[PDB]
């Protein structure tokens, strides 16, 4: 077959910028979040009942 | 307590329905082998999960659906997989010759050999049921089988039980990618039987869905199992106040009460944001006003169709998350300042918001990403006759010298009926555009 | 369900198909012993299509071999995989049709054929859902075209909805061996458009510029090019025995194909084909494939695609991809060259993608098109035929076997009139 | 709740504001990241909620070049992905190319953008827009995007930092005709334009910081000093405070008389600034020297009309007023006899920041000056000059025609500087 | 993106690539096996505009070798870095031009040209955003000056709105190595002037006068003429594929060098340029780069550039520098030397800064200049061609094959106009 691995697709991604089927685009952040978990968005601050 | 049955017939309609029951099973915590996990077996008390679910006595749980297809190429392929424990096995209906494209052969040759069966597992399942709301069908308008068995079906179901109501999530065939070459001729044929047999209809074609996925997830290379995964978050989405607690709730009934103004008119275009990655989804605050105004966004259409180019008559959008009553006025209100987005001067309110409070799902290892919240829309406008009057060209030009007739008369097809689809069509584009006119 | 038969004839049908099913069974992982020795179950999941279950699990192909001599019929069973076909399937005379087509046809070859339409009756009728039949012989041969053609005759009567597929190899005037060959060529064009649905046309001078250039191996041989068309064919029903995302029979192909019924002759191809020195500086992607697919020098017919315009065009994708690269090249390929393409049938490309690629090949592509090009090699091949006839030249052979000059004045006619019916289309306009 | 959205068009736009955004991240005290390590900020950025902030800057260009370099650099994670616009080919010097060919095939994304910002801002101050004037995208995207924007938004005021060509320095060779285009096409789009060319600056690195060999990066820190003493009276707290609107309220006398120069003061290097005590009667002067004017002009020549200092750090109200007598019965500077009164005063109680590795000193006392005077035409006239010398034979005009351009839009520019001229020649006489 | 395509041509443009390929690889970091092994991240993220896609890990230059006899290409092949290049690349006739312009254009260049044509389609197609073409090829040869100018004329039918480099070796009086050079030269030149976009003039005699006299080197052979052309055309796109302070592609370079479309032919130069024994005792600054740069022997042609007057001026700095030095330097320059710049366009000078310096040095300049001074290598190729012509010696050779005496008459007619329209502007003032 003469294929090439991981170590090879991951230059050629960088360099090319061709991607397999189907492939998110990895821009290779730092994350202090789990970027698995994590609901990513700014909740507005919401109050128990406050017309008692 | 309630109920909706939900019909896949051709392999369009099957891979998508293998995506949306992929989605049901991971929002209701239901393993792939249909047992709950052992760690939360009891859990599990409310039974949230009995609206597209049953509980069969003794543990597991089998999904309210039934898989039709003449070829058993994608119906096998099921069995083998890792799913082939939640679905009775004799509820996947299996035939041993393909429609081939040819609707003549999935209305009067083959697809009548079928139907018998289907309608008795139908039948098994709806007695079971006691709170039925509707049915969903999904099939792709530009195949044979698709075609074919579907308008056989809809037809049938239209006389066995009457005034249910169905909803049909088709496909209709891109402006101008296409895999078939015949698919404009049968797409008519198809449009005949769905006019006056479905309640509502929904425009889902694939140019738009491309586009989504390259702009907003980033994927230069989609294939239809990416495609797959958005259209199954609509289903959920639309459904979703059936089965959670939420502020305004909505049934199934509550649809063409508030979306259909005429008999005849009953086709929409649908909406869903926000779509984003995990990459830059905590760029953006996702508030309600900016989620709201990316639904009236053209580029967010899932039909490829431009709704600047006419007017809006109704437009049944949904919200599920955090999202606040007095929110959704605001940016409801501040639409009707925009002068670009004009309603039709007879609908005075247009709008049928609902709001839940179950955060949409994502499945691990999948493109999106979790959100606090989400917004679908369903709109009723004119601008749709764009989509039929294109169909209407491309027949024209191949019918005008009797192209690929040869093979749809010599299975049981009249030439007559070529004619009189493209006259319903026409009457169609009548409807729009003297529904449209000013008063 | 829905498997297929495979019957050959003459010397060179034999040839072909005696490396194609060395190409099948190597896809399914069958040694020539009938023992499966697969790796994956996918092998396993589909083999009813084209073989059948013995006693003590040996599989064994549904083929029917015919002759009429028995020269290449030895060979063929004293070679490798000669223990995988049924010894009672080999049916043959002991005379020899001697190149003439009406030998082939009416006096020898229609004496024989009591045997051998016992054995394809009894293969087609025990099968659970017959599909279709597929027929591999040339036309510039006795046996080849003289009973090949008549067989489909026959078969067709007993089998009015079944589909038929001939691989024929006509013969083209740069490579000839035998002087006779526009005679029995002519003739067999005539029954074969009347009854075969699908005809599938090969050159061996086509055959011989691939091997020369595309490949670069300077000492082709009948291995070699029997080789190449055994891989085109494997492909035409690659989606029929694997899972894909676009599922497409023979029955799917031939409705998306075939505009009128007369015109059913198409010319195909394969790619990526790559020599053993450069095989190394390509890179496997869509975009490349749908290059070589579309370019002319790499049919597998002397017709020039570029002399006329595509009816439409087919396109069977195998392995790995997305959809989207595939659609939105084929539609590139017709806005880029809308003059090549008919303008009254919008959209004349059909695609299908099939999940698993060849032996050793991360994808592969064979291409089907119905193009007006093919006129031409009609137009040569009558060409010579009436040159030949105005002098009556090796006419008395024909004419001591029971048929005479009307039938060669009408099917020059019939062939004729497939060319002016052909070409019409290529000026037509909307 | 007082916002500015920021354009950066053009490779001197993005390299200048880079500086501005390391420059305020620096200020605020928010991380390269974006995170904040435990409300003024909210002038510039914008909360996602959990974490990190975002800036209201929208970078365009039609070479990926500068872009990619923002995007590998140590700013990747500040920036929104799809904020930071590219094209693929650049317009390469010529300004059709920028304004006809593929200037339109851009600007929509742009924005699309634009209203995406200011539909999520809510008190819009106004817009902030940099670019090279002497360059093709530069002039070319910058007259497509005021255009635009001057229909889209109407009253919204729009400043622009523009960079002019030094009168006997400069890079490219058909630089004075593309000038003189973007000139018709700010002038009417434009409420306040800042001139700040680069022969200037050079001069007073070399007579200040004594630094021999300067490069862009010292330059580019000048300009985002000046922009952060400008804007920090929209964000911090001061005895006398100036918005964005308090100047189109003092400085533009008549619609068309918009251009202005600037000035800043003390820039003075630690080697020698702690000798002095550097008060504020000091750099008061020093900001009215002509020889520290930021562009290459002469005060001298010309009267002046408005004259907007701002003081920011611990300077006292009344010792302002002082300098203000001091420089008004100093003989050498004189204002135009209509304007009786010439002075707006801000003062601001946020001292300077200083960025490490740089050659500023800090210092207590800072003084930026923004001063309208009738001096300005000389650079109008010289431009003029070289143009009409250009344009005498018609050299490079087949490379605009080429592109879509009509001729006459050579002469119609030719005509808007000259009238121009006679207005500012006609504004200076007296009464 | 932005990314262009290399065609080389004849002896003299096979090698002059040779080189440049190696130079261009050793900048890169690619091994002669073309795998990357380069240190730093800068190095791989603007290699597609040189280098397509390969599997294995490795990198396959874009450029096609075209040549009418394979004498010199086998050679290459077997010499250093000959492994990178396409079999498929390489093209070839068998029987060769012989110096004869009719022949490499009219009869055997219209025989050959379709497959370079076709594969620099292929090119063109596969590359994502297309910048321009660049060619390296001599005018006083056959297969060269005739099959590489008909190539120009065919890809500028083509691609009318891409740009084009050509870097012509034009023939020396004081060094000839061919006595029929003047008639292919000419008749190139007419060719050219319509086509090219962007050329550049080289001279074996400045060469050898360079690598003599500055050098200071004993025995220069082709290898060091063919290292200083390879440098000076990486200096050019140099800041195409590295960051710099101010970035200019190619297109940038045309519209400020070129001010009426037939004025573009161009001389450029290199620095610096010491002798090895001379290394360590100069001082690398910019003042002396551009001392060096103006130094009037220092560039590549026989034309003094102290008889004409400079139209435009480009330099294209390499490495770390500030940026008002090179401002201050230039304008002292320009002002020290204000006789030899023409009046009528102020400030005639561009510069152009990268902060990637080549691999030896840490500062480089390459010049590029539109001079008056051009017309004295037109004015004596045109005073030998009218010698030979008067009587027209050696004639019968072009006119045997389809040529005659009009288009000899119509190209001296054109070279005469280029160089009275292009002397005329030294003379033409304010
Ligand atoms: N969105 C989407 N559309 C599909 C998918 N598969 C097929 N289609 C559409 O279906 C059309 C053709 O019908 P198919 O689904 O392939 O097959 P069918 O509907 O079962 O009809 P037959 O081919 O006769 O079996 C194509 O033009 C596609 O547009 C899919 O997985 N996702
Ligand atoms: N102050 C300053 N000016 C710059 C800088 N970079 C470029 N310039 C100015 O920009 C002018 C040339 O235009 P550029 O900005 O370089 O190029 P452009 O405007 O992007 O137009 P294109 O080259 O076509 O992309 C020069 O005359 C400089 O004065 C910089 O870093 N700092
Ligand atoms: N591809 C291929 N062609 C062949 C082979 N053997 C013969 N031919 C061609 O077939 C033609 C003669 O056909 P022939 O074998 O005599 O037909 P038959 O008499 O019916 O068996 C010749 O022109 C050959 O070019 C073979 O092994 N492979
Ligand atoms: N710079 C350089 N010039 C060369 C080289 N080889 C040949 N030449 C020049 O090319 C001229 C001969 O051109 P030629 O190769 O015969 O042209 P062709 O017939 O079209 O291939 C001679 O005058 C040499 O000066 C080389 O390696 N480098
Ligand atoms: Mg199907
Ligand atoms: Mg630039």
């Amino acid at each position: 077959p003469a294929v090439n691995d991981q170590a090879a697709h991951d230059q050629y991604v960088r360099s090319h910028g061709n991607y397999e089927a189907g492939e998110q685009k990895n821009r290779n952040y730092n994350w202090k979040v789990d970027p698995q978990q994590h609901r990513f968005g700014k909740t507005d601050k919401i109050a128990s009942n406050e017309v008692v | 307590m309630r109920e909706v049955i939900s019909i896949h017939v051709g392999q369009g309609g099957i891979q998508v329905g293998n995506a949306c029951w992929e989605l049901f099973c991971l929002e209701h915590g239901i393993q792939p082998d249909g047992q709950m996990p052992s760690d939360r077996t009891i859990g599990g008390g409310d039974d949230a999960f009995n609206t597209f679910f049953s509980e069969t006595g003794a543990g597991k749980h089998v999904p309210r659906a039934v898989f039709l297809d003449l070829e058993p190429t994608v119906i096998d392929e099921v069995r083998t997989g890792t799913y082939r424990q939640l679905f009775h096995p004799e509820q996947l209906i299996s035939g041993k010759e393909d429609a081939a494209n040819n609707f003549a052969r999935g209305h009067y040759t083959i697809g009548k050999e079928i139907v018998d069966l289907c309608l008795d597992r139908i039948r098994k399942l709806a007695d079971n049921c006691t709170g039925l709301q509707g049915f969903l069908v999904f099939n792709s308008v530009g195949g044979g089988t698709g075609s074919g068995l579907g308008s056989l079906l809809l037809e049938r179901l239209s006389v066995d039980y009457g005034k249910k109501s169905k909803l049909g999530f088709t496909i209709y065939p891109s402006p101008q990618v296409s895999t078939a070459v015949v698919e404009p001729y049968n797409s008519i044929l198809s449009t005949h039987s769905l006019l006056e047999h479905t309640d509502v209809a929904v425009m889902l074609d694939n140019e738009a869905i491309y586009d989504i996925c390259r702009r907003n997830l980033d994927i230069e290379r989609p294939t239809y199992t990416n495609l797959n995964r958005l259209i199954a978050q609509v289903i959920s989405s639309l459904t979703a106040s059936l089965r959670f607690d939420g502020a305004l709730n909505v049934d199934i009934t509550e649809f063409q009460t508030n979306l259909v103004p005429y008999p005849r008119i009953h086709f929409m275009l649908s909406s869903y944001a926000p779509i984003i990655s995990a990459e830059k989804a905590y760029h953006e605050q996702l508030s309600v006003a900016e989620i709201t105004n990316s639904a009236f966004e053209p580029a967010n259409m899932m039909a490829k169709c431009d709704p600047r180019h006419g007017k809006y008559m109704a437009c049944s959008m949904m919200y599920r998350g955090d999202v606040v009553p007095k929110d959704v006025n605001a940016s409801i209100a501040t639409i009707k300042t925009k002068r670009t987005i004009q309603f039709v001067d007879w609908c005075p309110t247009g709008f049928k918001v609902g709001i839940n409070y179950q955060p949409p799902t994502v499945v691990p290892g999948g493109d999106l990403a979790k959100v606090m919240r989400a917004v679908c829309m369903i709109s009723n406008s004119t601008a749709i006759a764009e989509v039929f009057s294109r169909l209407d060209h491309k027949f024209d030009l191949m019918y005008a010298k009797r192209a690929f007739v040869h093979w749809y008369v010599g299975e049981g097809m009249e030439e007559g009926e070529f004619s009189e689809a493209r006259e319903d069509l026409a009457a169609l584009e009548k409807d729009y555009e003297e529904v449209g006119i000013e008063t | 369900m829905r498997e297929i038969v495979h019957i050959q004839g003459g010397q060179c049908g034999n040839q072909i198909g005696a490396k194609f099913w060395e190409v099948i069974s190597d896809e399914h992982g069958i040694d020539p012993t009938g023992t499966y020795h697969g790796d994956s179950d996918l092998q396993l999941e589909r083999i009813n299509v084209y073989y059948n279950e013995a006693t003590g699990g040996r599989y064994v192909p549904r083929a029917i071999l015919m002759d009429l001599e028995p020269g290449t019929m030895d060979s063929v069973r004293a070679g490798p995989f000669g223990q995988l076909f049924r010894p009672d399937n080999f049916v043959f005379g002991q005379t020899g049709a001697g190149n003439n087509w009406a030998k082939g046809h009416y006096t020898e070859g229609a004496e024989l054929i009591d045997s051998v339409l016992d054995v394809v009756r009894k293969e087609a009728e025990g099968c659970d859902c017959l599909q279709g039949f597929q027929i591999t012989h040339s036309l510039g041969g006795g046996t080849g075209s003289g009973m090949g053609t008549l067989l489909i005759s026959k078969v067709r009567e007993e089998y009015p909805d079944r589909i038929m597929e001939t691989f024929s190899v006509v013969p083209s005037p740069k490579v000839s061996d035998t002087v006779v060959e526009p005679y029995n060529a002519t003739l067999s064009v005539h029954q074969l458009v009347e009854n075969a649905d699908e005809c599938m046309v090969i050159d061996n001078e086509a055959l011989y510029d691939i091997c020369f250039r595309t490949l670069k191996l300077t000492t082709p041989t009948y291995g070699d090019l029997n080789h190449l068309v055994s891989a085109a064919m494997s492909g035409v029903t690659c989606c029929l025995r694997f899972p894909g995302q676009l599922n497409s029979d023979l029955r799917k192909l031939a409705v998306n194909l075939i505009p009128f019924p007369r015109l059913h002759f198409f010319m195909i191809g394969f790619a990526p084909l790559t020599s053993r020195g450069s095989q190394q500086y390509r890179a496997l992607t869509v975009p490349e494939l749908t290059q070589q697919m579309f370019d002319a020098k790499n049919m597998m017919c002397a017709a020039d695609p570029r002399h006329g315009r595509y009816l439409t065009a087919s396109a069977l994708f195998r392995g790995r991809m997305s959809t989207k690269e595939v659609d939105e090249q084929m539609l590139n390929v017709q806005n880029k060259n809308s003059s090549y393409f008919v303008e009254w049938i919008p959209n004349n490309i059909k695609s299908s993608i099939c999940d698993i690629p060849p032996k050793g090949l991360k994808m592969a592509v064979t291409f089907v098109g119905n193009s007006t090009a093919i006129q031409e090699m009609f137009k040569r091949v009558a060409e010579q035929f009436t040159a030949m006839f105005r002098r009556k030249a090796f006419l008395h052979w024909y004419t001591g076997e029971g048929m005479d000059e009307m039938e060669f004045t009408e099917a020059e006619s019939n062939m004729n009139d497939l060319v002016s019916e052909y070409q019409q289309y290529q000026d037509a306009t909307a």
